[PDB]
């Protein structure tokens, strides 16, 4: 989940 | 201390290209203002040169060229560049990156991405 948020952060 | 980049490099290497490309655009958004471009995050930041100049760009100024080494002659001149950028990160009120300056010079991608993502989280909105 912590990596999922990281990727989403970069994709916004 | 273990984090999300450790998960990325150990358990999800397929997501690595997505991390690379978004951080390339973030980095180029500012470096393009100085007619500079980054295609490879590993090799192009090992100088410290771009990292130093990016720090100025994120705070809206040209860094004096004599404050660092524009063409580093050795490993120790390269390490100085990186740690000088790290000090500028402290000046900007950002939390100290959990990476050794030697690793950036030694082409540690995990370390470089961590450093760059720290800049991203703070300077997200800076046009």
């Amino acid at each position: 989940d912590d990596l999922d948020a990281l990727l989403a952060d970069l994709e916004s | 201390e273990r984090d999300a980049f450790d998960t990325l490099f150990d358990h999800a290497p397929d997501k690595l290209s997505v991390v690379k490309k978004s951080l390339i655009t973030f980095v180029n958004k500012h470096l393009n203002k100085l007619n500079l471009e980054v295609t490879e995050l590993e090799t192009q930041f090992a100088d410290g040169v771009y990292l130093v100049l990016l720090m100025g760009l994120l705070e809206d100024y040209f860094v004096p060229l004599h404050h660092f080494y524009l063409t580093p002659e050795s490993f120790d001149q390269k390490v100085h560049n990186v740690s000088f950028a790290f000090e500028l990160m402290l000046d900007g009120g950002l939390k100290k990156p959990k990476a050794r300056p030697e690793d950036v010079v030694n082409l540690d991608l995990k370390s470089t991405l961590r450093v760059l993502y720290n800049l991203f989280t703070k300077y997200k909105n800076v046009e």
